């Protein structure tokens, strides 16, 4: 039962870092997004 | 004739180069902008 | 029932525990390179942030001289 043990862990921290790195490339492309939308707007004003 | 012109401080100085050096200000504020609008937008698409 | 139904539930419950030591062997693997994958793309996410401040900080000179240009 200890790999069981081994193996539940396991899952519990690989899911948690996923979580992590999705809302990390989500955050940053969100950001990007803002980004390219501020560009378009100050280019229209140009 | 002369109350009236003198409650009025609009009129007064109402009644040549600013006007020229204003619009120099503008213009040159205006292409600043466009200059630093269109690095931005180079920089940014990458 | 309870009994029943939570002894077969057991995963691993009817496979070989040697498999899941191949499975986790190459989780540890794919791991090592997810680890990997996310040093490149933080590098290269911060590469990006400050080419963003670079630009932010010439854009500010730009407007601080341009205002006190008059």
């Amino acid at each position: 039962q200890s790999r069981e043990s081994l193996i539940m862990l396991l899952e519990e921290q690989l899911e948690y870092k996923r979580g992590e790195i999705r809302e990390i490339e989500q955050v940053c492309k969100q950001v990007h997004d803002k980004l390219t939308s501020i560009q378009d707007t100050l280019r229209t004003g140009s | 004739c002369k109350s009236l012109i003198s409650e009025n401080e609009d009129t007064k100085d109402l009644l040549p180069s600013e006007w020229q050096d204003i619009i120099h200000q503008r213009e040159q504020e205006l292409q600043i902008k466009r200059d630093v609008l269109d690095d931005l937008y180079r920089k940014l698409q990458r | 029932r309870q009994i029943n139904k939570l002894i077969d539930s057991l995963p691993g419950v009817d496979v070989s525990a040697e498999e899941q030591l191949r499975k986790i062997d190459m989780l540890q693997k794919k791991l090592v390179e997810v680890e990997d994958e996310k040093i490149e793309a933080i590098k290269k996410k911060e590469k990006l942030l400050r080419h963003v401040d670079s630009l932010i900080e010439d854009f500010v000179d730009g407007i601080a001289n341009s205002k006190k240009s008059t």
